[PDB]
């Protein structure tokens, strides 16, 4: 039905993005 | 009535020193050779208080904590929190099922001020926590004569009117009236500022108690010799005591950074109340009643207050303060880190601050040639030619015939900073031979001394005979030293490259002009000579008993002169050049003699080479000084003898027409008056001192800069910034970081002030167009107290766009921290694009879910209603309360995301005020992380399991993250081309209206 | 320092006249461009949506269940004697049913007589505009027995034993699916399970269920629900003056002078519920006929 949205998949992608972008920012401020 | 008490301290001190010995003993009832009975001593002890300055006024820790919770900026957040509970008081009692947003907001604002107070208090208290680790107050017992016997007692156990004896090395306890001295030289450096060790003689000399020698002073040390004195002043009544008490009782003033904070709020609230009131009138004109319009007034004003700006500003100041601590330049005040950048006139102290306050060998005379010795504190200067017989002979005369040696623990310390016992002159000679001529230990015991002749009260000469252990000549070596006028009479031979010559006037007059060269340079000159005694007339067994003529006073062989003076610190001259380059008027303020003050000012940069004084012009023309025009002299020397008989207007005229000023022989009180005169010009003044005379000048100054080790404790506490390393170049570092953080604060301020427009416009048109709420409260807090925290703080790590040490000091009345240009950009243009971008995402989500943007007009009337569970949209569908409220909350979450999207470009453009982003470059690694954290955190606040449950922030359909993309790109384009036109057109339009 | 108003050298409110004109002209042009840009982008946004269907329809997955007396707190408190006490209710009921009169549904070009018996769903092609304006099945007030009457301009309703009709939230393209014949304990209901969306009312706890004595339902042909012959909806643009099905509920044996809670739960597979939205699928009411 067109009345069902795959919110769990979009939500899953949003958290994975929040994980990648954040850890990469940590790598950014850690120039070693 | 404390006003009169302060006026009795700003006055120059008075005394009763000039009295006969019998008169002083009668007035004090004290025996001159015995002192007094111990019972009489204890009677005064329990009468006026022990001889010690009253402790500073203790500052309890709860007082300064509540101090950090107040101020000027935190006061704004306090009145805002009060308005939140006031609005909630009207809201709770008047509407149904009231919302917990205003109460949530009131407590959050209160929490913001409290956490900011705890963080800032932890930093200011940390500065004091390390400052208390510097109080190495070692108890020092004084030698007092009572009941005819000598006794050593604590300095506090000393009272008024009793004989006190001091040994060469003992620190003078209280203020004494010398009665009998024997070659006693005291060090008045830490008090009046007299550099060379001023001797103390019982005979009354000058009307001023400071210049006279019959007075020993508090906190002064006896350099050499011994002396007796009657205690005249004790405790706080002492000289330095009245100076210290004056410093504690002086005002601190209003820091320039705090004044910028006050002017900042003057505009923040000016527009907040303007928007709130004008909209309050508009709301009542429409339909909202007094009940609701009052809440509208408070909401519009309260939202216009940057809540997260307090914490970001405090951390922004804290970061620069951290760098100050890294370079051993501690700031006792968290905001005093900025005061250096705003400084336009630095009042420096000569002895101790600019100079090292230590006699050092300056120049040498050899072969009718001047040889400058290295006078740097760290020994990093030019080394003279040390490969000649004239040098070895001169060095032996100084290293051998000199009553000066090292001490016990002086073995691992450097050659200069180590301790030496004896005269300051003999100490300088020892430090130069131990550094440029090997070691004086073995060089002294080599030539065995037979009979010595120390200095004399008249015809001051110091000679001694030594054995010659050379493997060629067994003749005795006689050496002598003294003033050039006292040795020229006892000389006939002259040493040159090894051989001797007569006293020919061709080289003897060449010696006189060189003596006048070192003397005119403000240094103390001495003359060294030696002669080979004929062993045929004085055999190896003949004992030269010191009574009659055993040594030829005349016919000696002169080698050369040796001058000495306290040299300026290593990085002092270069630092003075940097400050004058920055446009800061350097003014020397000291109580030292003018003869040396003028020379030191010439050597540091306060007096430019070529400029003449009012006196110099007259001497150049062989005319009286009263004829020359003071306008012809760019520089001028001001003696304290003339400063006492001056008015405020006269001092103003001295500062206006003379660019290079040197105040010499100025009393500590006159130091205060000099600083007050510079403050009358409205310019920011910084005082750099060390002695107790700098306490009243550093306290009243906008910022006091003290020396961490070579500075007295009083002026060290009255100051606002301490240099633990005593590196005067820290002043240049301070002015650089001060202007740096000032402009960086402008950028960080414009960033937080830009987000304000898209934060309030949703609630504004919510009242006008009667549309559903475009942006919620909790979502706004996620921006002002969440995501934007990192970009705002990362904006502090920005570097210089151009050379900051090249621009002139900022005018206080002209260059304001927040002006109409910054607001024209933040509230007027950049924030405006952010607001429209938010409304774009708002209409996008609603229209895609069935609520056309045109259909949302006047919908909030039934939208916000909780029981109308059938509201027709644009397609005819019926939405319940939660079904549409879920859409509103999932419309606030992407609106928040929309803010982060436009904040990307807003951060990149605010990063550079004038240069292009391609010029400045995205090298700010903290800013890069500011974008990554802000973006990832924003996604976390929408897609975490339970955000729509706790923060009412529902997940976003992936297409919303791009609804705001063109707005950010547009903001970047418009601001980039704006700064580009500022580059190619530095005239007026894009610079006077947009550049801030 | 705050009297910078004017001077003989031309300044007003802080700046000169020529400067005021330059700034005002710049801001007018700047904000004009900003307005034009926002309008152009909002126009592109309007071009990304159609006229016959909303792009996102997942936020209305479980349809609501509303009533005719849109009470301030879903409570019905009145006096069986005082006519002004229940005026706010009757006014809303008459205004709601004003579009269901036999005179309102008179044009045969936009109305279609569905039938006296609930039948299967009526799909009128696709949702595009290739077809003309679709027809809307008629629904005369006579279907709601004992809660319609043949009254005058004012529908003299029930003073004692009031009437509360229920309505299913109109959703575009929504096809109601009643529960299977394997009904999982659905409270005595008629055997017309295939062509009508059942709706059953009840109390809320052991107290409300006892106070509410007898309830009488009224619908199309006598079934307590909504007939499938009226679905799906094709939007307001293609189906204006559409009349969604109605079903009345009367509470005969009530305990006067006592506030009792009633929960009218609509059952079906395509009908969801929500613990946060008490209107999604279910429906609540607080009736109190205080005499
Ligand atoms: C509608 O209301 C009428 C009353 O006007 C009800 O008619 C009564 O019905 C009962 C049987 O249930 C008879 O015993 C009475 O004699 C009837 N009275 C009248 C005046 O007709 C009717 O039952 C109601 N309809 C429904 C479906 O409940
Ligand atoms: C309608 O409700 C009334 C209660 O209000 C029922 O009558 C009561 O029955 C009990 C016994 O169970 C008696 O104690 C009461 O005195 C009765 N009251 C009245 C007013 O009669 C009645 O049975 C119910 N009728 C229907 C058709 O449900
Ligand atoms: C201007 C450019 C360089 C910035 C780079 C960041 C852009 C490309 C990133 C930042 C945030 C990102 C979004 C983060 C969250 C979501 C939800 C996820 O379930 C699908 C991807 C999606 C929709 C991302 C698309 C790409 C995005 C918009
Ligand atoms: C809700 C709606 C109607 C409010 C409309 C407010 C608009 C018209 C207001 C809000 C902020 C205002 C600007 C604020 C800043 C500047 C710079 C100043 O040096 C002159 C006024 C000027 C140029 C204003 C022009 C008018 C302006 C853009
Ligand atoms: C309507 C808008 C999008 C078009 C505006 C054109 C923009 C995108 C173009 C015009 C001029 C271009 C710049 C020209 C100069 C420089 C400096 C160089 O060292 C790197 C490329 C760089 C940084 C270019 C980047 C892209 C640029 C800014
Ligand atoms: C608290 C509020 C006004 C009161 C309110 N509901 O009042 C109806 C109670 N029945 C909720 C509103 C919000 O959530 C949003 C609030 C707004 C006041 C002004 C606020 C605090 C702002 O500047 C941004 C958010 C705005
Ligand atoms: C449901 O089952 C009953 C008997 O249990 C039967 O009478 C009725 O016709 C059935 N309905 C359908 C739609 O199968
Ligand atoms: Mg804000
Ligand atoms: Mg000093
Ligand atoms: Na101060």
């Amino acid at each position: 039905d067109p009345f069902y949205y795959d919110y769990e998949t979009v939500r899953n992608g949003g958290l994975i993005f929040a994980a990648l972008a954040f850890i990469v920012g940590l790598i950014i401020i850690l120039s070693k | 009535k404390e006003r009169d008490m302060d006026e009795l301290k700003k006055e120059v001190s008075m005394d009763d020193h000039k009295l006969s010995l019998d008169e002083l003993h009668r007035k004090y009832g004290t025996d001159l050779s015995r002192g007094l009975t111990p019972a009489r001593a204890a009677e005064i002890l329990a009468r006026d208080g022990p001889n010690a300055l009253t402790p500073p006024p203790t500052t309890p820790e709860w007082v300064k904590f509540c101090r950090q919770l107040f101020g000027g900026f935190s006061m704004l957040l306090w009145i805002g929190a009060i308005l939140c509970f006031l609005a909630y008081g009207i809201q709770a009692a008047t509407e149904e099922e009231p919302q917990n947003d205003n109460l949530y907001l009131g407590v959050v604002l209160s929490a913001v001020v409290i956490i900011t107070g705890c963080f800032s208090y932890y930093q200011e208290a940390k500065s004091s926590k390390i400052m208390e680790s510097f109080k190495n107050m070692v108890p020092q017992q004084a030698l007092v004569i009572r009941n005819g016997e000598k006794m050593s007692i604590n300095a506090e156990e000393v009272v008024v009117g009793d004989l006190v004896e001091v040994k060469g090395g003992d620190r003078i306890p209280a203020d004494l009236r010398i009665i009998s001295a024997n070659g006693c030289k005291v060090d008045n450096s830490s008090l009046t500022g007299e550099s060379e060790p001023q001797t103390r003689s019982p005979d009354f000399t000058n009307e001023n108690p400071l210049e006279t020698r019959n007075i020993a002073f508090f906190s002064t040390n006896c350099v050499e010799g011994t002396a007796r004195g009657i205690v005249v002043y004790t405790g706080d009544r002492t000289v330095m005591g009245r100076i210290a008490t004056l410093a504690s009782g002086l005002e601190g003033g209003q820091t320039p950074i705090a004044a910028e904070i006050e002017h900042f709020i003057h505009i923040i609230t000016g527009v907040a109340v303007f928007l709130g009131v004008s909209f309050f009138i508009l709301s009542l004109i429409l339909e909202y009643t007094w009940l609701e319009a009052v809440i509208f007034l408070i909401g519009i004003i309260v939202a216009n207050v940057p809540e997260g700006l307090l914490a970001t500003v405090t951390v922004c100041l804290t970061l620069t303060a951290k760098r100050m601590a890294r370079k051993n330049c501690l700031v006792k005040n968290l905001e005093a880190v900025e005061t250096l950048g705003s400084t336009s006139t630095i009042c420096s102290d000569k002895t101790g601050t600019l100079t090292q306050n230590r006699m050092t060998v300056a120049h040498m005379w050899s072969d009718n040639q001047i040889h400058e010795a290295d006078t740097t504190e760290n020994q990093s200067g030019v080394s003279f030619d040390k490969t000649s017989a004239t040098w070895l002979a001169l060095s032996r005369i100084a290293g051998l015939c000199n009553r000066a040696v090292f001490q016990a623990n002086q073995e691992n310390l450097p050659i200069l900073k180590r301790a030496v016992a004896g005269d300051a002159s003999e100490s300088a000679l020892l430090k130069c031979i131990e550094l440029c001529c090997g070691s004086v230990k073995e060089m002294r015991e080599r030539y065995t001394k037979i009979v010595e002749i120390p200095f004399n009260s008249t015809n001051k000469y110091q000679l001694s005979i030594h054995k010659n252990p050379n493997t060629a000549e067994p003749r005795h070596l006689l050496v002598m030293k003294g003033a050039p006028e006292r040795i020229l009479d006892r000389c006939s031979s002259i040493l040159i490259h090894g051989k001797e010559q007569p006293l020919d006037e061709e080289l003897k007059d060449a010696f006189q002009n060189a003596y006048l060269e070192l003397g005119g340079l403000g240094e103390r000159v001495l003359g060294f000579c030696h002669l080979f005694l004929p062993d045929e007339q004085f055999p190896e067994g003949f004992q030269f008993d010191t009574d009659d003529v055993n040594f030829p006073l005349d016919n000696l062989c002169f080698v050369g002169l040796i001058s000495m003076i306290d040299p300026p610190r290593a990085a002092v001259p270069d630092a003075v050049g940097k400050c004058r380059s920055a446009g800061i008027k350097v003014i020397m303020v000291t109580g030292d003699h003018p003869i040396t003050a003028k020379a030191i000012a010439k050597g540091v940069g306060i007096i430019s080479e070529g400029n003449e004084t009012v006196e110099d012009i007259a001497a150049r023309l062989n005319i009286p000084v009263s004829q020359v025009n003071p306008r012809d002299a760019k520089a001028c020397v001001v003696h304290g003898s003339d400063l006492k008989d001056m008015t405020s207007e006269q001092l103003d005229d001295i500062l206006k027409y003379h660019t290079e000023i040197v105040f010499a022989r100025t009393s500590p009180q006159q130091k205060l008056i000099i600083v007050e005169g510079c403050q009358r010009q409205g310019a920011i003044v910084a005082v750099t001192g060390d002695g107790v005379n700098d306490s009243p000048a550093s306290k009243k100054a906008d910022i006091g800069v003290a020396m961490g080790i070579a500075g007295s404790d009083v002026s060290k506490q009255a100051a606002d910034m301490i240099l633990l390393d005593d590196n005067f170049a820290s002043i240049v570092t301070g002015v650089e970081e001060g202007r740096l953080i000032f402009d960086n604060l402008k950028k960080s301020i414009a960033y937080t002030l830009t987000s304000n427009i898209p934060e309030i416009t949703p609630f504004l048109i919510f009242i006008i167009a009667n549309i559903p709420l475009p942006l919620g409260t909790v979502t706004i807090l996620c921006i002002d107290l969440g995501t934007d925290m990192v970009p705002a703080i990362s904006l502090a790590y920005e570097q210089a766009e151009s050379d900051i040490m090249k621009r002139q000091p900022r005018n206080p009345k002209t260059d304001k921290l927040v002006n109409e240009q910054l607001i024209s950009m933040a509230y007027g243009q950049i924030g405006m694009i952010q607001a429209l971008g938010g409304f774009f995402t708002y209409f996008v989500i609603l229209a895609e879910n069935g609520f056309l943007p045109i259909h949302l007009l006047g919908l909030r009337v039934n939208w916000d209603d909780r029981w109308i569970n059938d509201v027709e949209d644009s397609y005819g569908q019926q939405w319940t309360y939660e079904q549409r409220k879920i859409v509103e909350f999932t419309c606030h979450t992407p609106f928040f995301v929309t803010i982060v999207v436009v904040q990307w470009a807003d951060l990149v453009i605010c990063k550079t005020r004038r240069n292009s982003v391609f010029q400045q470059g995205m090298k700010n690694k903290i800013l890069i992380f500011g974008l990554f954290e802000e973006t990832a955190l924003a996604a976390f606040l929408s897609y975490c399991p339970g955000m729509g449950v706790a923060l009412r922030m529902y997940p976003l359909k992936p297409t919303w993250w791009f609804c705001a993309f063109p707005y950010s790109l547009l903001i970047f384009v418009y601001d980039e081309v704006r700064k580009l036109i500022i580059r190619r057109r530095p005239g007026g339009w894009v610079e006077k209206e947009t550049y801030y | 320092k705050k009297f910078i108003w004017n001077s003989e050298k031309k300044e007003f409110l802080g700046r000169t006249g020529g400067s005021w004109f330059k700034i005002l002209l710049f801001y007018v042009i700047f904000y004009g461009c900003l307005a034009g840009i926002f309008i152009g982008t909002i126009q592109v946004m309007l071009l990304t949506i159609s006229e016959f269907k909303p792009t996102y329809q997942d936020r209305v997955a479980p349809p609501g269940l509303t009533q005719i007396p849109q009470s301030q707190k879903t409570e019905i408190s009145f006096r069986p004697n005082d006519p002004q006490s229940y005026e706010s209710y009757v006014v809303s009921i008459v205004r709601f049913l004003e579009k269901y009169k036999d005179l309102a549904q008179k044009d045969d070009m936009i109305f279609e007589d569905c039938g006296n018996v609930p039948s299967e769903l009526k799909e009128r092609g696709e949702y595009n505009n290739e077809r003309g304006e679709r027809k809307v099945c008629r629904f005369r007030l006579e279907w709601l027995g004992n809660c319609s009457g043949l009254n005058d301009e004012t529908y003299g309703y029930k003073d004692g034993k009031p009437c509360v009709i229920i309505k299913l939230n109109r959703v575009l393209g929504f096809k109601p699916k009643p529960p299977k014949n394997e009904s999982l304990e659905t409270y005595p209901v008629m055997k017309y399970n295939p062509y009508v969306l059942p709706v059953h009312c009840t109390g809320k706890r052991d107290e409300d269920k006892e106070k509410v004595g007898t309830m009488e339902y009224f619908g199309l042909g006598g079934y307590p629900g909504f007939p499938l012959q009226y679905y799906p909806y094709y939007g307001k643009l293609l189906q204006p003056k559409y009349l969604q099905p109605l079903m009345a509920v009367q509470f005969t044996n009530l305990t006067m002078d006592t506030e009792i809670r009633i929960e009218c739960k609509a059952y079906g597979e395509n009908i969801g519920y929500s613990e946060k939205d008490r209107f999604q699928g279910r429906f609540d009411v607080k009736i109190e006929v205080k005499s």
